[PDB]
């Protein structure tokens, strides 16, 4: 007994450590108001700085920007300049350090997903005219013409493409860690794409030709990405209606990018096997 | 060219006496210094930049310097001074210590002590190169009242006198 | 696995270069479609011995 | 670019607005004054 | 000319122009698909779509034209736009109205209500065909080769 | 209080009237709880004139007679000499010039009779055009 | 390599030079004056 | 981690005043110090470790130190001290010598001698780094009776004062 959760090595068992206590305060903590008022502590002390440092009130305007509250008895000094410097500092931290630390990790990147794809050298199998014939007779995005199929480059909506690229990057980062090619590790790798590989056969195979596997959707929603530092990634749908995007009629009714990327990855993983189909099924939400 | 005779050096904001108005408290009227905002024809306020030497003298008198090491100690946050003194190169401290006199009976001795402290602290005006002969005239004993008129001797922005004993102050562009 | 096998075969003594199967060596069945090799084959060059 | 690099003019407007709301109490700035030059430097520093 | 102000006295010198955040006329966003007529606000300017725009397409000058709420527009008939009932359009410089809700597609005269007027026409003879008549009632147009 | 951070003019959809801003043709404004639209390019500073603003409801189109001081958009209809004209390009104010406006015809029907050597078909209507064949 | 957090004293020297050249027209930063505190405050911001 | 601050150093047993109770002898009531055994909820007694500085002061005052060389000498086994002092590296002696005063007339002089001896011995509390300002106030002459009030200035386990003339002693973890 133990209850095992999937891992980069099959089904390991997991656990939890004790709360240690030390974890530097992170981005989420910094606020213009909590450290605009803090910077007033950097000034000297004396009869010139005592009152002004005591009367330092701070308020929030519309667009953040914790400012000082100039009640109708103010006394212009340097204390308000210190409030200003602290507020700035929080602003430049939130616009300069929080990005470029959020973008250095494939599991938190938001605005640099296409760059991460260029790093991972990800090529699509369905988008090239010289595609392999074993990839199907007509892929969901190819429409038919007298002289063969024709692929159509799709321009997915910005939010959907952001979520799809983020999921692809997570799965490519997990795959680059060198999995063993069983079914549990493969499914764990391609899990962010919300697709699972499930065999068709029941009887011990190993004596029959065609050991095929179907792809099955595990959800109708990519887990998105939050640019903010406090919240929850907003989910987006993972599919496209063909008629809404105004695409040619021969294509499938619903086009799933995650399914095509997962099919590419698994057909590349199990290439050395000599006998293996992959029966794709049209899945309506 | 010939236009040259005017320094391109400017002066930053200056603290000013009675910038924020007096504060009556039935013992008298104080000054409550601060920064003076000068208005324009069409909005566009701006901080004033006059009386540089008096500005430094107010910055010096009205800021506590570091306390002296006692066996009793000081709270980590009460020992006066400014951390910015860790970076200056002239090897000096910032502030005054008139409010750190070891009070004693026979107020004549207290007057002499406050004279010594005020003069030692205001000599930093000459050391910085902003005045030349700052001096105080602290004279009274009363009950506790004391008058401490201060004179800040200055120069002009063009050397108009030849054959002086000293050497032109290094910052005679503030006009002292 | 193809790049892995090539990078491993490059470690044999005096193996100067390792190449894939060239273009003039593809193969087609009776129907007229390219056949994909089920094995892993490549060439090697001992450029400073033979 | 990889972070964002906002429109320069917008950034300078935001810096000037913060400086006016905090230090000058909401009034605009005299061009070619001490505060104008202070704002320009800050901007240069934030660009760096 | 610079005058020392006071404690408590900038409201006077300046006029403290207040802030403002108005975002009515929903902003243009590529995540949405627009129909012919949908009005958006981009860069502080209102635009109206000249055809049905599918989600994901960027902002192009050929798809949006400026808009003013009291200004009407009879655009030439387009085969990529969804027309409401009684929507006037111009086809070959002739005014027509949409009889019902028309989905996108090529022109079909059965779905458009035409006006009419009776009509006239002038003809010139050619080296191979001779023309007669004017087309009005009583003088039908005829042609003999 | 906070007398340095000012706020107001909360947010409307139809703006309120004010003399300080200028209105081009077609702008809608709200005054006295009534929506009005400008009949000409009003320059800034001019007071509210009852001849510059007309009552307006969003679904109620108006084909005004052509004016000398209006900025018309492309394809915007006007009535000139009891004929309908549509602007061809985004044109500035000025006098009427036929090279700037397209005249919008409607339809025409003619009578045709089959001759001894050419058969005529149609009556000139849309979808039933005049055609001939020998 | 290339770039790293600067020596504190070097950082403050550069901030003071920028402040005196681009704002005060080249005047020295006289200690205990308002420009001294403004420079100290900017240096503190960059250090944080 | 952040809940770090707790010196992992512990304290061993300490001798305590009146641990073994008073001993009336009709001249007064003395203390008879020893080791205090603390009980628990369920058996399991345990020696207490409170009041470390006073325990060291008792171990110093109530242990005879090596006597000085005389012309007649001492019995091989009466010369005071502790052999364990042959192994410490601080080059000091263990114990006190107030019981070795060369008694004399004019008990004021014996008072001064006992003061000198007790202060010399209890300076080792500051020398080892357990106190900072030990001092005695031996003041009486009576017939033979004498009071010898002893004060042992201590500190706390967290430096809460800044700018001291001296230094945090060495062993401020015993709480002094």
């Amino acid at each position: 007994m133990n209850v095992l959760i999937p891992g980069i090595d099959g089904m390991v068992s997991a656990g939890t450590l004790e709360y240690t206590g030390c974890c530097p305060p992170s981005f989420a903590d910094v606020d213009e108001c909590t450290l605009a008022t803090a910077f007033v502590g950097l000034l000297p002390s004396g009869p010139l700085w005592d009152r002004p440092k005591y009367e330092a009130i701070t308020t929030i305007t519309e667009a953040g920007n914790c400012a000082a509250c100039w009640t109708t008895d103010h006394c212009p000094t340097l204390v308000d300049y210190a409030v200003n410097v602290g507020a700035r500092l929080a602003s430049v931290i939130e616009r300069t350090i929080w990005p470029a630390v959020r973008e250095s990790d494939p599991f938190t990147a938001v605005t640099s997903t296409a760059d991460w794809l260029n790093r991972f050298d990800w090529v699509n199998c369905f988008e090239t005219s010289c595609r392999s014939k074993e990839l199907g007779e007509k892929t969901p995005i190819e429409y038919m013409t007298d002289c063969g199929p024709v692929y159509v480059k799709i321009t997915y909506p910005p939010s959907l493409q952001q979520a799809f690229e983020s999921a692809l990057i997570k799965s490519l980062e997990r795959l680059s860690m060198g999995i063993i090619k069983n079914l549990a590790a493969i499914n764990f790798v391609i899990e962010p794409l919300k697709v699972r590989v499930v065999p068709v056969d029941t009887t011990d195979a190993c004596e029959n030709e065609t050991l095929c596997v179907v792809l099955e959707k595990t959800s109708d929603f990519f887990d998105g990405v939050n640019a903010n530092t406090c919240g929850i990634p907003t989910p987006v749908a993972a599919y496209i209606d063909r008629d809404v995007m105004q695409l040619p009629s021969d294509l499938d009714k619903y086009i799933w990018p995650g399914h095509m990327a997962a099919e590419c990855i698994v057909r590349s993983l199990l290439s050395h096997v000599s006998r293996f189909c992959l029966i794709r099924t049209e899945q309506a939400p | 060219c010939t236009v040259d005779v005017a320094d391109r050096r400017k002066r930053f904001w200056t603290t000013q006496i009675a910038a924020c108005g007096t504060s009556s408290d039935d013992c008298g009227d104080c000054a409550r210094p601060g920064l003076q905002l000068m208005c324009n024809g069409q909005g566009q306020v701006t901080v004033s930049t006059d009386n540089y030497a008096v500005g430094l003298a107010l910055n010096i008198l009205l800021t506590d310097a570091s306390k002296a090491d006692t066996g009793c100690g000081w709270t980590p946050g009460n020992r006066g001074g400014f951390w910015g003194d860790s970076f200056r190169s002239d090897n000096l401290r910032s502030g005054s210590k008139i409010r750190q006199v070891p009070t004693r009976t026979s107020m004549r001795e207290t007057v002499s002590l406050i004279r010594a402290y005020a003069l030692d602290d205001l000599k930093k005006l000459v050391t910085y190169g902003v005045a030349k002969s700052v001096d105080v005239d602290l004279t009274y004993r009363g009950s506790n009242k004391i008058d401490m008129t201060v004179i800040i001797q200055g120069v002009d922005g063009n050397e108009s006198r030849v054959g002086l004993t000293g050497e032109r102050i290094s910052n005679a562009w503030v006009w002292s | 696995t193809v790049e892995w096998l090539k990078s491993k075969a490059a470690e044999w003594p005096c193996v100067t270069d390792v190449f894939d199967l060239g273009p003039n060596c593809c193969a087609v069945n009776a129907l007229g479609e390219v056949v994909c090799p089920n094995n892993f084959e490549f060439y090697v060059l001992f450029r400073d011995t033979f | 670019c990889t972070i964002q690099r906002p429109d320069p003019q917008d950034l300078r407007n935001d810096i000037a607005t913060r400086f006016s709301t905090n230090v000058l109490g909401g009034a605009p700035i005299i061009p070619e004054s001490n505060e104008f030059y202070v704002v320009s430097l800050e901007y240069a520093m934030q660009e760096e | 000319k610079l005058r020392p102000l006071q404690v408590g006295g900038v409201p006077g010198c300046a006029n403290i122009p207040g802030g403002e955040d108005c975002q009515c006329w929903p902003e243009w966003t590529a995540d949405n698909g627009y129909f012919f007529g949908d009005v958006v606000q981009q860069g502080g300017v209102l635009y109206y779509a000249t055809r049905d725009v599918p989600p994901g397409t960027p902002f192009l000058a050929a798809d949006w034209a400026p808009y003013r709420p009291a200004a009407t527009a009879i655009p030439p008939h387009n085969e990529n736009s969804t027309y409401f009932q009684y929507q006037p359009v111009a086809y070959n410089d002739k005014l027509y109205t949409a009889r019902t809700d028309l989905p996108p597609g090529p022109f079909d005269p059965a779905n458009w209500q035409e006006i009419s007027v009776e009509g006239l026409v002038e003809v010139v003879d050619s080296a191979t065909i001779d023309f007669t008549g004017t087309g009005a009632a009583g003088d039908p147009v005829s042609a003999d080769v």
